[PDB]
């Protein structure tokens, strides 16, 4: 039911030359880390609907064309782990492209692992950046950060001054 | 491009005789957001009557709902609009329709202590006995939310 | 070879600014990944991914929350990117088909 | 009938976090030529979220030339974020 | 040292207002180019050399692009704040369509520093210009360009293999 | 200067440095004189990056050996910053300024002394090296062999 419109191919005959070759077969690797129970030190709630975002995710991410990888309910400590690890995995070098969600509690820079434990998210960037991860230099390499980043809610403004 | 979209962002930004010509030219009526909201929906919880009369007017379905279960009665209550609330109604509505969690038009008019709003949905059948999913009534919202000049109207042909 | 920055062509895409929450719904989901979802399915064959999220925003910015009886009834939430792409990023779904 | 706290802003930054910016008694920052150049030469085709990927691009093939120290040969990044919700096009003049 | 802005093909306009920002106003916003470069205080910050040029290279760049631009130059963190939140609300913004500020001068991550040696955090700076506080800018694209440093580190790069 | 230009696609295929697509845009009468937002030019770029095959075919266009660019730099400059010294060898055999300065004075001898380069060094003297230029600095050739712990390169200047 959630299908994903395909491109004419005048699009691409017409936008190819300016945009990053992402033709390659995967088109990536996608990974789609995603914590929804919290042990340890009683605080974190239960992420819950967290199963639709992660399913919601991993077929599209799917029927865009990328080998897709998953885990779940992580510690902090693992995620850096098993994270560097993707980061690593010699099939990027074929790939022209990669993607990597990370859904879980959190709050500013960082998220929370089921461990109640953080894991900087500027520690993530890093495992893939042109040094880390050479195998993936010039590559465009999205992310999507599920995590909430605060505490608070916005209750909104309204129009006209 | 395709009306549904065009009569849709339309619908919930004012735009008035846009949604006249937008009818004119055949726009399917029954279009959703990605949310689900049909015009009359985002007509009626923004609160633009004379697009809600309009639209009315070319067999839009009136007892529609969202991806929330909601109708436009529900969001028309729930945002005190009074006049739509009142055309919705002669047209129709569900009065005692409820949302994918239960809430009906009265509650989500009593949660926000809409005097008026609350008097016109009784006067079609509404079931001042409905529990939603916190177990309350339409009563137990009056006192709670320390609004007085509401349960006063409630508890008189139940 | 020629030198290259440590960090670059990257895009991360945030469903919430900094200080606020996102809005989760148990059948639903999150509201950007549902935006997400929503958004490059339908346009990622004609829209590149740091413009996606241009529309992930306009949709997450018009978004206002539904539940009743609470304090996230009627509230709001804003999406951002950030990016240090260097070209348009198109994900060409399905081209060549064969 | 509301929107949210903050929005439809877009922030560009000569450089990303930790590291440091470039400017020359001469020229001045990279950021800013960059910007000067790319901004006057696509405003009338190209919107302000896709030239500051062009400013990203120049940016980065860009290497620094000041000899006999140690910022010779050395690199930087530029970086934006964006909550716009739709194109945001300069739309230069467009004659009377 | 003489910025060229190109004009747009009328038609270029009409294919493309319809889906972006309405800013065809004149002027076509205000900008604001706060620069400091003379730093007092505890005098451990360097000199802006070359801050001159980035600041009439931007003045200028702005100028020909359409906006009714100001100035501010050696501030103090304080100052900033209180001259950025006049420039914020100034009533000129009701009837433009877009806004434009550049903060050029020393920094870390997160703020700047200014001639007085304190620091002024950029979040701040943008609350000035939200929804809340600037209501006469709702739904205006406002465009904002960071020049400072994020760090002390100089980036020395990684060579690019195949 | 109007759409996709000439010798802009030059400039492009010449630091991607991708042989076979410079003789192509030279033949089709390319401005064997373009410049960068930073004012490299063709040979500027390959003299830099190192693509002597590119240098060699740029320099039978007519391409100016004795170029600069904002900075005040020369293909020998960048050529010999760079260690590339088959490139050093043809650029001079073309007749380039092997004393040529900068806009802050700096020579190729020096560029190509500060990074400890050997027989780049060697090469740039044959032709009339002034190993008695001073930069910006007030040092020459010699004393950064010195500083730098680099005594391979020592007394080897008089």
């Amino acid at each position: 039911c959630l299908q994903v419109k395909p491109c004419t191919p005048e699009f691409y005959q017409t936008h190819f030359q300016l945009a990053y070759r992402l033709q390659s077969r995967p088109r990536g690797l996608a990974l789609v880390l995603s914590n929804v129970h919290f042990t340890g030190e009683k605080e974190l709630e239960f992420r819950s609907g967290g199963d639709v975002d992660h399913s919601t995710l991993v077929t599209l991410f799917k029927l865009l064309g990328y080998d897709v990888h998953v885990l779940c309910d992580q510690t902090a400590q693992e995620m850096q782990e098993k994270l560097q690890n993707f980061a690593q995995l010699p099939a990027h070098r074929v790939t022209d492209s990669c993607i990597v969600a990370l859904l879980s509690h959190g709050v500013e820079g960082a998220i929370y692992g089921v461990d109640g434990k953080l894991l900087q998210l500027q520690e993530v960037f890093q495992l893939f950046d042109n040094a880390n991860c050479p195998s993936l230099q010039n590559k465009p390499k999205m992310f999507f950060i599920q995590a909430c980043r605060g505490d608070e809610t916005d209750r909104g403004v309204d129009q006209q001054d | 491009s395709d009306l549904g979209k065009k009569l849709l962002e339309a619908a919930r930004a004012g735009q008035d005789d846009e949604v006249r010509i937008l009818m004119a030219n055949g726009a399917d009526v029954n279009a959703t957001d990605w949310l689900g909201h049909t015009p009359l929906h985002l007509a009626a919880k923004t609160g633009h009557l004379e697009i809600v009369e309009v639209l009315l007017k070319y067999g839009a379905d009136v007892n529609a709902w969202d991806n929330y279960g909601a109708t436009p009665l529900h969001l028309a209550a729930d945002n005190g609009h009074l006049e739509i609330v009142e055309v919705l109604l002669k047209h129709g509505a569900d009065v005692n329709a409820k949302d994918y969690e239960g809430f009906t038009p009265l509650h989500l008019a009593a949660y926000d202590g809409h005097l008026e709003i609350v008097e016109v949905l009784l006067k079609y059948g509404a079931d001042v006995n409905a529990q939603d999913k916190f177990g309350k009534t339409a009563f137990d919202i009056s006192i709670d939310n320390g609004n007085e000049d509401l349960a006063e109207i409630l508890q008189k042909l139940n | 070879k020629m030198r290259l920055p440590t960090r670059s062509d990257m895009i991360c895409g945030y469903a919430c600014l900094k200080g606020t929450a996102a809005m989760r719904n148990t059948k639903r989901g999150s509201w950007y990944i549902e935006a997400l979802a929503q958004v490059f399915s339908e346009r990622a064959c004609d829209m590149h991914v740091a413009d996606m999220l241009v529309k992930v925003n306009a949709l997450i910015k018009d978004r206002e929350g539904y539940a009743p009886g609470t304090e996230f009834h009627r509230c709001k939430e804003m999406s951002e990117y950030c990016s240090t792409l260097c070209r348009h990023l198109y994900l060409f779904p399905g081209h060549p088909p064969t």
